[PDB]
DNA sequence: TATAATGGGAGCTGTCACGGATGC
DNA sequence: GCATCCGTGAGTCCAGGG
């Protein structure tokens, strides 16, 4: 159908490749297409550099690294619970410096995993995802002291763990201390161990008047080098002997070795920038035949005392500046961890080689493989992969981390961290944040954005010469930004030439009007203040900021549905949403369609190539939504490269396909919508509507036992065949089956635990003399709740390319799919982030309608619009009625869309179709239509006077129409705002959530039920529930919820029986968790005695525990 | 007063401090087991390094 | 069971109010 | 005694866990 899209802003350049940040940044990392001579010192290559070579002797030395094809492929390693990776290779030699000898090797290191196309790994199996985190970035900083208003605080920061941090002040005495490690000592005696002279330092500081004078200490500078070098090693190190060497060591390894310290390529430039200096390295000092010489601290010194003093071109630093917050990206988080492993694996290497008689043999890789491991597996940055729809990958590659390693705690974030700076424009979404309490902490690349080689966030502006908007781009960091007067890209063109007289712009953030003379840049579009979710988002112009986050966080989760739609009013971003998340198969050239099939295309291009394409078909997602390409061509169509050849999940023909297009009435309705609870028509059911497929995983394992083996078998014990009848031979659920919660899926049977039955087995076993079987059934059976189709199988025995952990024979998996109808209590939601449960699906015959009988799909409330100020929904609504009845779509870009004006032009067209159609068929206006249009003129709506068509005209361009109850035939009293909606269903589904429990499992030390569906858990009736029955004065009730009902052993089983005989419950006794309290308090030393009112000993042990 | 001196040192019971075999027979225990394990080895050092006269240090 | 071997490594960073403990 | 310099324990509810 058609589309018509709205707006005069044409951008410059498209969106960049909008997984950059993972892939480039694990590119450089790896350095894996490099040939070895050629790779940079960064990355892997780096961490080597780094670690060796590894002295005594012997030495082993680093050639080159090498990087092999990964064993297995992405799907297989899904499919067998493996990590995709590769082998990590090094080629080392080792040298005896006396002997000459050189052996060299090729010394097999372990795996490292690999980034798959679309920007994640497989570790085990499942999909992660490596977030970036944000820092404070190294380099030298100036700060108001809080304490000493006209002091301030200089601070040398290092990359995280590599080098402490580094305070200098000047003390309420005047002297310039130095803080590192928590150490307060005079900066002079530093500074005399670098090798500076009173005389150096009197002419290069004496400038800043007195300050200069609380740095002169004689008693130091009557000592040269050697002696402050080992009074600094003394102070620093109280009862560590002052040897010279050992001092030496000591201070070249906290200010001097670049193996141990290090400002970073980031921390280098921005120290360089600040202080006006030059390093040669990145190091605060060197060791230069052998003495100490300066780098950083006299220039830092420098400014300290020009700032305190108050000489121009000297200022404090705003730390939340995105010139000083850096982003660590997956790249640089790994070889961090590498960089570990190795340091451990080579302290490994220097045992051996004082113990010992080859590189092989002195190198054991496994602490680097433990590194990676660990990153890869528990870290806070390594994340399950959100994929409940494509969108949900690509949005959560995108995400930055204040917390994770060498960062952040919460509960402890103050407000400034979580701001949106000045800064953040272009660079960080200022709407899409979570609403608990990481709110600020957790953020969004903007979608123009991008992370330079130093790791700021650079955003693109369009260069300004005289008024002429060029095609020249230029990314920028937010400290270059800070130069430029910036227009705002709404701001008039005629062709490229400001057509304007007052131009808006911003000056460092601050908003100012300027003349066309003084524009330096142009933004490049609205979109790049914006997320990638924030940008799908029409008629975000209208929505309070509160609102549209919500709508941002709930496009992540919207389920894939079987028959989604793209929206009728959408943004224009859809279709790069789709491309970039890989949820869509395109044509690799031009060429012709040779094969279609639900399972594969097959393509010939134009070099004559015969390419297929394998279609994947109802697989597994993280969240058991369901991933499935189905083709959108035929045989013998002719494609140019970049068609579509196949929809993924949530795509209609290429484009972002989150929910549906349903019909939507603005209205109260009986209670059932209220306080955002919405109710919806059985229509939407009956075709399938917000339907969707989930696959769910179960697994179970046959052991050896010392009791005997577990077997996956048919032979259960005591089950009839109609408990069997759909085990296949093997004991495993066949194919297709329809399992419902008690069913088994795979027979097993485990030998029992040698036991003496209880007499009355005994007994009964004589009456009905029937051997007791020796093994018990344990199989797998559907939990309750659960259920649906078998849909696979695997089966891994041993015995078979197939070996499992010790002691197991086999493991079986059983995938079982269910097809979801949208019920009462499923979540539903728009992209202004209105959101409800459906509380009601009545008949259709139930529903509103309009005159010419069509009901509506959903009805939402009004009363969920004036506080939450989200009116962008209503010009979806007005405009999805005008579409309605034109059969068309709109792209109105955001701050950039359809205008009431437009839409009402629109309205006026979708009138005549809608009306005119009437007045053909042979239809007049309604008695209902006049007594609603009557109405209409006493609420102001409708010009009185006009024809009861040219009312009811003025009313559909306010959007509005008369509706017919179909309870009763009579209308609406007043006109009803109707229009065609974007709503999604959300992955919060109450088949998912229901649960409940009479009896179960319980703790093992506590003796209380346990947490969690999967254990067919308890509820907690924590602290304040406890508080409100209290408040009540329920103490029967609350003496329950204490005993009887969770730890009370005797209690519970007492209450059990009594209730299936139809008694009353016992009075409780004691809980086991206080038993428990008093044995932890013994363990103490305390001796806790309950007393009676004589004060003579209780014993709540009934003497089981006193000799 | 000397009572907050230890002599005997207690041992809580062993159902509160569990070793278990969990589904796979895989073991688990409290760490109160390994605590309680490095007092037991210093002590058991200690009385024989007491026998056998070891210097002050 | 005997050549001789004689003092270790790791740090690590954006909170806050409050009771008690050290310098003036 | 009078300030300063310390340690220390604390931060709503549920869910699931990869
Ligand atoms: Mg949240
Ligand atoms: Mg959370």
């Amino acid at each position: 159908m058609e589309i018509k899209r709205f707006g005069r802003i044409r951008e410059v350049i498209p969106l960049p490749p909008l997984t950059e940040i993972q892939v480039e940044s694990y590119r450089r990392a790896l350095q894996a297409d490099v040939p070895p001579e050629k790779r940079e010192n960064v990355g892997i290559q780096a961490a080597f550099r780094e670690t060796f070579p590894i002295e005594e002797g012997l030495v082993l030395d680093f050639l080159e690294y090498r990087l092999g094809e990964p064993p297995f492929p992405q799907d297989e390693c899904r499919e067998k619970d493996l990590t995709y990776q590769a082998p990590l290779y090094a080629r080392l030699q080792l040298i005896h410096k006396d002997t000459g000898l050189i052996k060299e090797d090729e010394v097999f290191l372990g795996h490292i995993p690999l980034m798959t196309e679309d920007g994640s790994f497989i570790i085990n199996g499942a999909d992660r995802v490596i977030v970036s985190q944000i820092h404070r970035s190294p380099g030298v900083y100036f700060t108001p002291d809080p304490a000493r208003p006209g002091r301030y605080i200089a601070s040398i920061i290092p990359l995280p763990k590599r080098g402490p941090w580094i305070d200098l002040e000047v003390e309420p005495n005047g002297v310039v201390s130095m803080k590192v490690n928590k150490r307060k000592f005079p900066l002079v005696l530093l500074l005399r161990v670098l090798g500076y002279d009173q005389e150096t330092l009197a002419r290069e500081l004496g400038a800043y008047g007195e300050l200069v004078q609380g740095l002169m200490d004689e008693s130091v500078f009557a000592m040269r080098p050697e002696e402050a070098l080992i009074r600094l090693f003394t102070l620093l190190r109280p009862g560590d002997p002052p040897k010279r060497d050992k001092a030496v060591a000591y201070v070249y390894g906290l200010i001097a070795d670049p193996r141990r310290y290090d400002l970073g390529e980031a921390g280098r430039y921005k120290a360089e920038e600040k202080l006006g200096i030059r390093l040669s390295g990145r190091t605060l000092a060197r060791f230069e035949d052998g003495e100490f010489k300066d780098e950083v601290f006299l220039p830092t010194l420098r400014y300290l005392f020009a700032l305190t003093a108050g000489v121009p071109g000297h200022e404090v630093d705003d730390i939340d500046h995105l010139g000083n917050r850096r982003i660590r990206t997956v790249g640089e988080l790994m070889t961090d961890q590498f960089r570990v492993g190795l340091a451990r694996l080579a302290r490994g290497v220097r045992e051996r080689m004082l113990m010992g008689s080859t590189p092989a043999k002195l190198v054991n890789s496994r602490p680097l493989e433990a590194a990676i491991r660990e990153f890869f597996s528990r870290s806070q940055l390594s994340q399950f992969k959100d994929e409940t729809n494509p969108l949900s990958s690509l949005r959560h590659k995108r995400r930055i981390s204040a917390l994770g390693p060498g960062g952040l705690t919460r509960e402890r974030a103050g407000f400034d961290v979580r701001d949106v700076h000045r800064t953040h424009y272009g660079r960080i979404c200022p709407v899409e944040t979570p609403e608990g309490a990481n709110i600020g902490l957790i953020t969004s690349l903007a979608a123009y954005a991008r992370v330079d080689e130093l790791g700021f966030i650079r955003t693109p502006y369009r260069r300004v010469v005289g008024g002429v908007v060029t095609d020249e781009v230029v990314y920028m960091t937010a400290t270059e930004e800070d130069r430029y007067t910036i227009a705002q890209a709404n701001t008039p063109l005629e062709g490229n030439r400001i057509a304007a007289e007052r131009v808006v712009a911003r000056r460092k953030g601050e908003p100012v009007i300027v003349s066309p003379e003084e524009v330096e840049f142009m933004d490049v579009s609205p979109k790049q203040v914006f997320s990638v979710n924030t940008n799908l988002i029409p008629f975000l112009e209208h929505d309070d900021a509160n609102r549209a986050l919500m709508g941002s966080n709930m496009q992540t989760q919207a389920v894939p549905l079987i028959r989604a739609q793209a929206p009728v009013v959408m943004t224009g971003l859809e279709e790069r949403v789709v491309r970039d998340s890989l949820a869509a198969l395109y044509a690799e050239e031009d060429g012709e369609v040779a094969k279609v099939d639900g399972n594969r295309i097959v393509v010939r291009y134009e070099d004559g190539r015969l390419v297929e394409y394998p279609l994947r078909r109802f697989y597994r997602s993280n969240q058991g939504t369901a991933l499935d390409q189905r083709p959108r061509v035929v045989v013998g169509q002719r494609v140019r490269k970049g068609d579509l050849l196949a929809d993924g999940p949530a795509s209609e023909n290429g484009f972002l396909a989150l929910g549906q297009n349903v019909l939507v009435a603005i209205m109260p309705f009986d209670g059932y919508n209220f306080e955002d609870a919405i109710v919806i028509s059985e229509e939407l059911l009956k075709r399938d509507f917000y339907t969707s497929i989930h696959i769910e995983r179960y697994e179970i394992e046959a052991r050896d036992t010392k009791l005997g083996p577990e077997r996956i078998t048919r032979d259960i014990p005591h089950l009839s065949e109609a408990a069997l009848r759909d085990l296949d031979e093997e004991g495993v659920v066949r194919i297709g089956a329809e399992v419902k919660p008690g069913d088994i899926l795979v027979g097993r049977t485990s030998f029992k635990g040698e036991s003496e039955p209880t007499p009355e087995e005994r007994l009964l076993r004589s009456i009905f003399g029937e051997k007791a079987r020796d093994v018990k059934d344990t199989s797998l059976r559907v939990p309750p709740g659960e259920g649906g189709i078998v849909v696979r199988t695997v089966r891994l025995r041993r015995g078979d390319g197939v070996e499992l952990k010790p002691g197991v024979r086999e493991v079986v998996r059983v995938y079982v799919a269910q097809k979801r109808k949208l019920q009462v209590g499923d979540k539903l939601a728009n992209r202004h982030g209105n959101k409800g449960v459906v509380a009601k699906i009545l008949p259709v015959e139930d529903m509103p309608h309009l005159p010419d009988g069509t009901p509506v799909d959903v009805i939402l409330n009004p009363l969920g619009v004036p506080s939450r100020m989200n009116l962008g929904q209503i010009l979806e609504t007005h405009l999805g009625l005008a579409g309605y009845f034109l059969g068309q779509r709109y792209i109105s870009p955001i701050f950039d869309g359809a205008k009431e004006p437009e839409i009402k032009e629109l309205l006026a067209q979708a009138f005549e179709v809608y009306f005119g159609k009437r007045k053909g068929e042979g239809f007049g206006v309604d008695k209902r239509e006049v007594e609603v249009l009557r109405r209409a003129e006493k609420l102001g709506l409708v010009t009185p006077g006009k024809t009861p068509e040219e009312q009811l005209k003025e009313l559909f361009l306010q959007g509005k129409v008369v509706l017919y109850d179909g309870r009763t035939g009579e209308p609406i009293e007043g006109p009803i705002v109707v229009g065609q909606m974007f709503i999604m269903k959300l992955y919060h589904m109450v088949e998912d959530k229901m649960h409940a429990r009479s009896t179960g499992p319980y703790s093992l030390i506590t003796q209380q039920p346990l947490g969690g569906k999967a254990q067919f858990g308890g509820q907690r009736f924590g602290e304040m529930e406890v508080w409100a029955l209290e408040a009540y004065g329920a103490a029967h009730t609350l003496q329950e919820m204490l005993t009887l009902k969770s730890d009370d052993i005797e209690g519970r089983n007492a209450a059990y029986e009594a209730i299936i005989k139809g008694e009353d419950v016992p009075e409780p006794s004691v809980p086991e968790s206080f038993r428990v309290l008093v044995k932890e308090l013994q363990a103490l030393a305390l001796d806790v005695q309950t007393l009676d009112e004589k004060d003579n000993p209780v014993d709540i042990f009934e003497g089981l525990a006193s000799k | 007063p000397e009572w907050m001196i230890l002599e005997a040192v207690p041992v809580l019971p062993p159902d509160l401090r569990p070793m278990v075999q969990v589904d796979g027979g895989r073991f688990a225990t409290s760490d109160l087991n390994d605590l309680y394990r490095r007092l037991i080895n210093r002590n058991n050092r200690l009385k024989k390094l007491l026998a056998q006269g070891a210097p002050e240090i």
